[PDB]
């Protein structure tokens, strides 16, 4: 969580850059993280599965 | 220096020897698909469509 | 002939006393890697030539086992270096490559 | 006649280390194979105890671990001995690949491929041995590392959940794993002795590269002693470490049980893998890596077909000499690189060390030979 | 195969030997012993250091600018 | 037709080791999906203590 040229994430291991939405923008990974199927129940819970 | 192979004769024995080559390939094929039930290749064939 | 020549010659015998196979007494052609036609072309040298190789190539193996070298006066100079072997292999090689010819057709 | 000779046993004992004529030539550099065979049977012997005791169970991985060097008697040298065995072990076996390449021992296509096998077995034998104490390191290493075959178009994915026995690095991941380490270093002694089998047809090449058969000795007295000195001498790098440096080559990470959601920042394989670990990220693709990192061991293979040279050694030829040792210098930068964090230098240098690795032996060498061949009017 | 009696063949060579019982295990140890270890040496340093001072010239030098490009002056 | 049978079969698919491994591994395809049909079939109609309790304890 918050590393890297972009602000969002770094992955160490091989040096992936990702940004805040999860995208991949710099390293070796070839795509966006994943996002799971998630909906908000209300205003202070999300439910994500 | 693979030149040693190239002339007349090579040209000839590779022709004689494709056939059997081909039908290598296609016992590899069918050998393969019916190993891992190739859900991909077997749909197409009709009787093995065990779904 | 001129300058020229002499500057590739010169270029070869630095590269041969950097080898350094003349160091343990040796010949370029006793270095020579044996394969199929190298067997030959050492099978095909007369009496002579066979016996000196042999003791050539003794006299190194003793001497790289030991790990010395022989004295500066006894290394063989550039020049003086005689390839035995060559005619024999060429030889060799030429007749291989005609059964090879002959095969293609 | 003599027992020695026709005994249907000793036959085999006696024509693989008493009688087999051996050049009265090959140096200190010859004594690796002996050593490579001694780091087995001590990884094997150790490694036996150390199964005795340890148990392979997430719950009881660390645990037993540490069980083993506290209350197991004298199960500390033991645990020690096995771990920098393995070290040793990757020392002589890179030693030993050394002398070959720059012997041009490789001539000898059997004995060598037998070689390669010998090493992805030992490489694909220690990389599961480590997963086993269940540290940090090991989970993750263990995760890097496995994932990597994801790669593979198609197939990648169900390849990986396969060797995992499930969606990650799990309970499944770690029996399977201690199994395989069991069972791995025997079929390694048995294909070890197909190597000797295969050698044996020929004899041992030697410094020069010249034939020996005109100058061969007895292995037994010469070649028995000349290798009880060098086991001496490695029972004395092994004994330095685990008796003195312990942990010198290992990561202290590995001593903090393992966490699935941690992920430590530092994050290396062990030292006998940084190389090709450097060769792996200087390429900033999934696939590329990976084929490049296989492309950097199985390329061990390949080597034959590149020799050029009129002469087998290299002891005759200075450009291949300094080509060599560029190229064991260029190794030393990809450990260097693999060693640190994918960042300023690092990253283009490791690019760099990458390409020429390459470059000085699909390309630099062979071309060295051609060169040294026309300087010889060969 | 392999064997002696079988290698190959040789002839009008001599080889004089002698007991290790006669004979001292290391002759002038010091003595020839260090002339020849330094010429040894000389005979491959041209071949061998030189890749090795060039890494050793990388690594120092990677290192300093990878630990000076993580601190910042103006902007 | 009888002789001719197994001659035709000989002839046909037989002689090239070719032929002949193209020939069993295609016919281990086909026989291995009816053998499994068949027995299977076999097994259900010496029982028929499950699956049929489907149709009754589901259907929605
Ligand atoms: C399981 C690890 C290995 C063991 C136990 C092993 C065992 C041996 C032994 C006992 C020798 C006797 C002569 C000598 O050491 O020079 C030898 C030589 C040789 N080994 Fe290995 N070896 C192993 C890995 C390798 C590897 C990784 C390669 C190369 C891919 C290799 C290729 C050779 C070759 C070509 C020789 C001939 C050396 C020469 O005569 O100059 N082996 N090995
Ligand atoms: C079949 C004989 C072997 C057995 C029974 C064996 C069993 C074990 C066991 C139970 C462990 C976990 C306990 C511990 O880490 O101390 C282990 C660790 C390991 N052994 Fe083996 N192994 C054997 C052969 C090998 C071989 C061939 C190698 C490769 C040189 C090897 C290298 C390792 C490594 C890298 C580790 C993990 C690192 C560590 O010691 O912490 N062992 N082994
Ligand atoms: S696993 Fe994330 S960069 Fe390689």
């Amino acid at each position: 969580a918050n590393a890297g040229d972009f602000g969002g994430y770094y992955c160490p291991c091989h040096g992936s850059h990702y940004d805040a939405s999860g995208r991949i923008r710099k390293g070796p990974a070839p795509l966006n993280l994943e996002v799971p199927s998630y909906e908000f129940t209300s205003d202070d819970m999300v439910i994500v599965g | 220096m693979l030149t040693r192979f190239l002339g007349p004769r090579y040209r000839q024995l590779a022709r004689n020897w494709v056939p059997t080559a081909q039908l290598w390939g296609a016992v590899g094929a069918v050998g393969l698909v019916w190993a891992t039930d190739w859900r991909l290749i077997l749909d197409w064939v009709p009787y093995i469509n065990g779904k | 002939v001129s300058a020229s020549s002499r500057w590739l010659e010169g270029i070869r015998k630095w590269y041969y006393n950097a080898a350094g196979f003349n160091k343990l007494g040796l010949m370029r052609d006793d270095t020579i890697h044996e394969n199929d036609d190298v067997k030959e072309a050492i099978r095909r040298l007369p009496e002579n030539l066979y016996d000196d190789r042999v003791f050539r190539i003794k006299r190194a193996l003793d001497l790289s086992m030991r790990q010395q070298i022989l004295p500066k006066e006894q290394w063989t100079k550039y020049e003086e270096d005689k390839s035995y072997l060559e005619p024999y292999l060429k030889e060799v090689i030429r007749e291989r490559k005609e059964r090879e010819e002959w095969a293609k057709k | 006649t003599n027992i020695r000779k026709s005994h249907p046993l000793m036959k085999i004992v006696n024509n693989a280390f008493i009688d087999l004529p051996a050049p009265s030539n090959i140096s200190s550099w010859w004594n690796f194979g002996s050593l490579l065979g001694i780091c087995l049977i001590l990884q094997i012997l150790t490694g036996l105890f150390l199964a005795m005791h340890y148990t392979s169970d997430t719950t009881t991985a660390f645990s037993s671990v540490t069980h083993i060097c506290r209350d197991v008697n004298y199960g500390w040298i033991i645990r020690y001995m096995h771990a920098n065995g393995a070290s040793m072990f990757f020392i002589c076996l890179y030693m030993h690949v050394g002398r070959g390449l720059y012997y041009g021992s490789y001539t000898f296509l059997e004995t060598w491929n037998i070689g390669v096998i010998l090493l992805l077995t030992v490489m694909a034998t220690a990389f599961m041995g480590y997963v086993l104490p269940w540290g940090q390191m090991s989970f993750w290493g263990a995760t890097v590392i496995t994932n990597l075959l994801s790669a593979i178009p198609y197939i990648g994915t169900n390849l990986v959940e396969w060797i995992w026995g499930g969606f990650s690095v799990d309970k499944a991941t770690l029996t399977r794993f201690f199994a395989f380490h069991f069972i791995l270093p025997f079929i390694i002694m048995a294909i070890a002795m197909v190597h000797l089998l295969f050698l044996h047809e020929t004899g041992s090449n030697n410094p020069t590269g010249i034939s020996s058969d005109v100058d061969k000795i007895p292995f037994h007295p010469y070649y028995t002693i000349k290798d009880i000195l060098g086991a001496l001498l490695l029972i004395l790098a092994l004994m330095l470490l685990v008796l003195f440096a312990p942990d010198l080559l290992g990561d202290p990470d590995n001593y903090t049980p393992a966490n699935p959601l941690n992920t430590p920042p530092h994050i290396k394989p062990e030292w006998y893998f940084l190389f090709a670990y450097a060769i792996l990220r200087s390429i900033p693709n999934k696939l590329g890596g990976v084929l490049a990192l296989a492309f950097s061991i199985l390329i061990l293979a390949l080597i034959p077909l590149l020799h050029t040279s009129k002469q087998r050694s290299m002891m005759f030829r200075p450009l291949s000499q300094c080509l060599f040792w560029a190229l064991v210098a260029d190794l030393l930068t990809l450990t260097w690189i693999g060693g640190q964090p994918v960042e300023h230098p690092y990253i283009t240098i490791g690019q760099l060390a990458s390409v020429l690795y390459f470059l000085l032996i699909l390309v630099l060498m062979p071309t060295a030979g051609t060169i040294e061949n026309k300087l010889l009017k060969w | 195969g392999r064997q002696f009696g079988h290698l190959t063949r040789v002839r009008h060579v001599i080889t004089y030997s002698l007991s290790p019982f006669e004979q001292r295990a290391f002759p002038h140890y010091f003595s020839k012993g260090i002339p020849n270890v330094l010429r040894r040496t000389r005979a491959c340093i041209l071949r061998v250091a030189p890749p090795f001072v060039a890494f050793y010239l990388v690594y120092t030098w990677g290192t300093q600018e990878f630990e000076k490009s993580k601190r910042k002056n103006p902007a | 037709v009888a002789p001719t049978l197994t001659a035709r079969l000989y002839s046909l698919l037989f002689r090239r080791t070719s032929t002949f491994a193209l020939t069993i591994v295609v016919g281990a395809l086909f026989f291995e999906r009816a053998f499994d049909q068949g027995a299977d079939a076999i097994y259900e109609h010496i029982n028929e203590g499950k699956l049929w309790k489907h149709i009754k304890h589901k259907y929605e």
